């Protein structure tokens, strides 16, 4: 588990070239294992946690802030992931390209939301199931 | 006059159809709140009331048609939604 | 403290004052059922695990 | 009801068995044995007897007796269903405590001992399934039936 | 009048009332009727219609019991003046919903901080329940969160409206009957 | 000034065995008979009744007999046989109220101050409870005539008793829906009144046909209730409404959550229940 327990060390956190980190100490281990396929696309669901991560702490950040702190390098498409991240829908809010900083809306109340009910919907049906199978499993005798 | 959907006219409307001033339309309402013509709130900052119950009037035979459509369509809505019920408890009791 | 309750402000010092008794009777007094059943089932493990 | 009718005590003087059966319909139904202390059978006898059922009459009790109009378009009392709705589940942890009891003394005294030893206090295995199909048809039915009249009622 | 306002007092009013003698005074049979009903004129246009006729009349005695000893007075001419600034504060709280700081005032005819030590000792005393700002002077009056109310007080509708539509149902059936029977 | 009414099953029957006794006129006949009954607690109660002769010819329909040495002497026979029982008014089998009945309660009402009604049906088919009752109140006022009288529901329900509910129980023997569960509530009420709003819907439909065609009175004094109920129609969908609905589902549901989760553990424990009767007796009996 060492070299693999190190590789999502690297993605709970949000750098970037702590994937390069790994990838040359344990890029010869992977392919032992038959799994670097694979392993060579967690790039976009790193960028995809870390602008998740960043939108979720600051309200109103600098574009011109959050690529070195990512270590992207680059301001210029720093607006550009943050275009995908909301093309995929990751944050909601917008963007004051002319200023630089990106604004975030505060949440507002997800419990008069209909989706925990959709967190119990699939688990009354669940649990009904296995009822039903204590009835179904029982009287062999 | 207004339809069940908002009925909640403004201070101002009354201003125009009764061509009184800002300063007795309240005097006035609380009159009629307080005889029991009307019943509803009154909102002083957002310059709007929230009528509720008017006292019914009389009708001629074009009115009539009015609520003849408006609980013709009411007649399915009570058909449609008991159907499901008859479909997917049929089981449950026959 | 929470003798009382409600905000204070740096600017010039408003007291937004609100109160709820929110809930507390339903969900917490309903989440300890929960860990209890857990304990049942992890005491079935001395009937029927080590059994059949 | 047993409606009856009598014989002759002449006849018991003779020892004569009457009423000749020519029908195997009458020895159907089992005298007690308390009314066979009484006269049954030395002086009287008893008769089958059913009932005439039509629906001139058995359609018109059946279909008039127990109907009711609203009990069921109706909600139910909604700030304390919900509160009826920790009236039952706040025991229910301390009688699930209890079934985070008994089960926990098996594999012990072989549990036919297990009937006759636990008639003095109440069980939690039985008890826990009670509660159950109430906090389900409580909830199941006030869920419904409040689901309809936002469709119905505009 | 002078009375703190109570049950006692809601029904002191029609005691009082059904009196086929006390009317033959027309202003006093006027002063009971203002309480009874809608809002009252401020305080000074009551004055120059109601606080002259204290002298007149064969009645002036307990006028003058109010008038006489100018501390008696005072602590009656106040008093008169906290019952109808008052009698304002409920039936505001009942028919009004969101109205500003500065049209309260005005319709007392005092002080808006002289509007704040009114409310502050009424609900404090919770007679009269407001939640008052001084900000944007927005008070409103019988507004609580509403949790669980809301659909309550919708399942009161159905059931007053279920009520209704069996009403008139079986009262149809019948007048069809008083045209065709035969 | 009554409540309600309280209508024993044997006076429902008590009616249906006289309308097979003068079932064999054919041509035409209502049941009409002295209604027998003890109203106490302001609620109105109906124990016995018969029926008395009664006849009507269809021209000059206001001719009617009530043969009152048929209802002096039974009657006094009844107060004999049962001096808590009295009078309580009368009734009739009542199809579609017909035009003696605004004065045969007025024929009689010397013996019961309020002389109430009862209608009953002899063909049963509806969906809400096929007895119905008036009570007579009378008006110098309105519009119609300086005379008027009209009957007025009060609302009607079948009581029970520790005697009787021996009988019916034993009487029906047929088709039923016990065992109240989670089933009970779907057949008597959300299959059963959902169509019973049906013919409330229909019923004001039935008088909706005089819009230009139908019967010449227009209204007056029958729109201010439908007024009232586009009026008092309920709420639209905009409010928290929305958002205080999907928050008690999102409460409702946590304690079916629970409870279900609860049902999969019992059925589990009696799992092992059967494989301790399973495996402990192939080696031991065979």
């Amino acid at each position: 588990l060492m070299p693999y327990f190190l590789l999502t060390q690297a993605v709970r956190t949000g750098n970037l070239a702590k994937f390069n980190q790994v990838l040359d100490q344990f890029g010869e281990k992977f392919q032992a294992d038959g799994t670097y396929t694979l392993i060579i696309r967690l790039r976009h669901n790193v960028i995809k946690t870390g602008v998740r991560m960043i939108s979720l702490s600051y309200s109103r950040i600098s574009l011109a802030d959050i690529a070195q702190k990512l270590q992207l390098d680059s301001p210029e498409d720093a607006e550009f992931i943050v275009a995908k991240a909301i093309r995929d829908g990751v944050i909601e809010a917008s963007i004051n390209h002319e200023k630089g900083y990106v604004q975030s809306k505060e949440m507002i109340d997800i419990y008069s939301t209909r989706e925990p009910q959709l967190a119990f919907h699939q688990r009354i049906s669940f649990c009904l199931d296995i009822h039903n199978m204590s009835v179904k499993a029982m009287r062999f005798p | 006059t207004r339809p069940a959907n908002h009925r909640q006219l403004t201070f101002e409307e009354i201003a125009k159809s009764a061509k009184i001033t800002v300063n007795e339309v309240e005097l006035l309402v609380m009159k009629a709140l307080s005889v029991g013509l009307v019943k509803g709130s009154i909102d002083e900052v957002d310059k709007r009331v929230h009528m509720t119950w008017v006292q019914p009037r009389v009708l001629d035979l074009q009115q009539i048609k009015g609520m003849k459509d408006r609980l013709e369509f009411w007649c399915t809505d009570v058909k449609s939604m008991e159907m499901l019920v008859e479909h997917q408890a049929h089981d449950i009791l026959t | 403290d929470k003798k009382f309750h409600g905000i204070l402000d740096q600017g010039e010092g408003v007291l937004i004052i609100f109160d709820e008794p929110p809930v507390d009777k339903t969900y917490e007094a309903a989440l300890e059922t929960i860990q209890n059943m857990s304990k049942v089932v992890d005491s079935l493990y001395n009937k029927a695990k080590k059994l059949t | 009801i047993d409606a009856f009718r009598l014989i002759n005590a002449n006849m018991m003087v003779l020892g004569h068995e009457p009423r000749q059966t020519t029908s195997n319909l009458g020895h159907l139904n089992k005298p007690s044995i308390q009314a066979l202390i009484h006269g049954l059978n030395r002086h009287y006898y008893s008769i089958t007897i059913n009932y005439r059922k039509n629906e001139l009459e058995q359609k018109m009790l059946l279909n008039l007796h127990k109907k009711s109009w609203m009990e069921g378009l109706t909600l139910q009392d909604y700030s304390e269903h919900c509160k009826h709705n920790e009236s039952v589940v706040k025991e229910m942890l301390e009688l699930a405590k209890n079934y985070n009891k008994a089960v926990e003394e098996e594999d012990k005294m072989t549990p036919e001992q297990l009937a006759i030893k636990n008639v003095g206090k109440q069980d939690p295995k039985r008890h826990l399934e009670e509660h159950v199909d109430v906090l389900m048809t409580s909830n199941i039915v006030q869920c419904l039936a409040a689901m309809l009249d936002t469709v119905v009622f505009k | 009048i002078l009375a703190p306002f109570d049950n006692e007092q809601s029904d002191l009013v029609h005691r009082i009332s059904g009196d086929k003698k006390l009317e033959e005074i027309p202003k006093y049979k006027d002063l009971l009727k203002l309480f009874t009903t809608m809002e009252l004129m401020r305080w000074s246009t009551l004055v120059e219609d109601y606080g002259m006729e204290l002298r007149k009349g064969s009645l002036e005695s307990p006028a003058t019991d109010v008038f006489g000893s100018t501390e008696e007075g005072e602590k009656r001419w106040k008093d008169l003046k906290n019952r109808v600034v008052e009698h304002n504060i409920r039936i505001m709280a009942k028919y009004y919903t969101r109205i500003t700081m500065k049209r309260m005032a005005q319709l007392l005819d005092l002080s808006v901080d002289e509007s704040e030590a009114f409310l502050s000792n009424l609900v404090v005393n919770k007679t009269i329940f407001a939640k008052v700002d001084r900000l944007a002077g927005i008070i409103n009056f019988q507004r609580p969160k509403d949790p669980n109310n809301l659909l309550n007080d919708w399942s009161q509708k159905l059931n007053s409206l279920m009520s209704l539509v069996n009403k008139t149902t079986h009262l149809i059936a019948k007048e069809e009957m008083i045209h065709n029977l035969q | 000034a009554v409540q309600k009414v309280v209508v024993h099953p044997l006076v429902l029957l008590s009616v249906v065995d006289h309308f097979n006794r003068i079932g064999k006129v054919g041509n035409q006949k209502r049941v009409v008979g002295v209604l027998l009954g003890s109203w106490q607690k302001k609620v109105l109660d109906v124990s016995n009744s018969f029926a008395v002769p009664f006849d009507e010819d269809d021209k000059d329909d206001s001719v009617w007999f009530l043969d009152h040495d048929y209802l002096e002497n039974m009657y006094g026979m009844f107060k004999k046989v049962n001096a808590r029982e009295r009078i309580v008014g009368w009734y009739h089998t009542g199809p579609k109220l017909h035009k003696n009945d605004i004065a045969i309660n007025e024929l009689m009402k010397r013996y019961c101050p309020n002389s109430v009604l009862v209608i009953i049906d002899v063909k049963p088919k509806d969906l809400g409870l096929p007895t119905e009752a008036y009570i007579s109140v009378e008006e110098v006022h309105d519009d119609g005539t300086p005379t008027s009288k009209t009957f007025e529901h009060v609302t009607s329900e079948i009581g029970a008793e520790e005697a009787e509910e021996v009988g019916v129980e034993h009487l029906l023997r047929d088709i039923k829906d016990t065992t109240v569960g989670t089933l009970s509530q779907r057949i008597t009420n959300q299959v059963h009144g959902l169509k019973g709003l049906n013919s409330k819907l229909l019923d004001i439909r039935s008088y909706l046909e005089k819009v230009a065609t139908g019967k010449l009175p227009i209204n007056h004094q029958i729109i201010y209730q439908l007024q009232d109920v586009f009026n008092l129609l309920p709420d639209v969908s905009l409010q928290e409404f929305v958002k205080a609905f999907y928050l008690k589902t999102n409460d409702q549901m946590v304690v079916v959550y629970l409870a279900s989760l609860i049902r999969s553990v019992v059925a589990l424990h009696n799992l092992i229940n059967n494989k301790i009767a399973n495996r402990d007796a192939e080696k031991k009996e065979g």
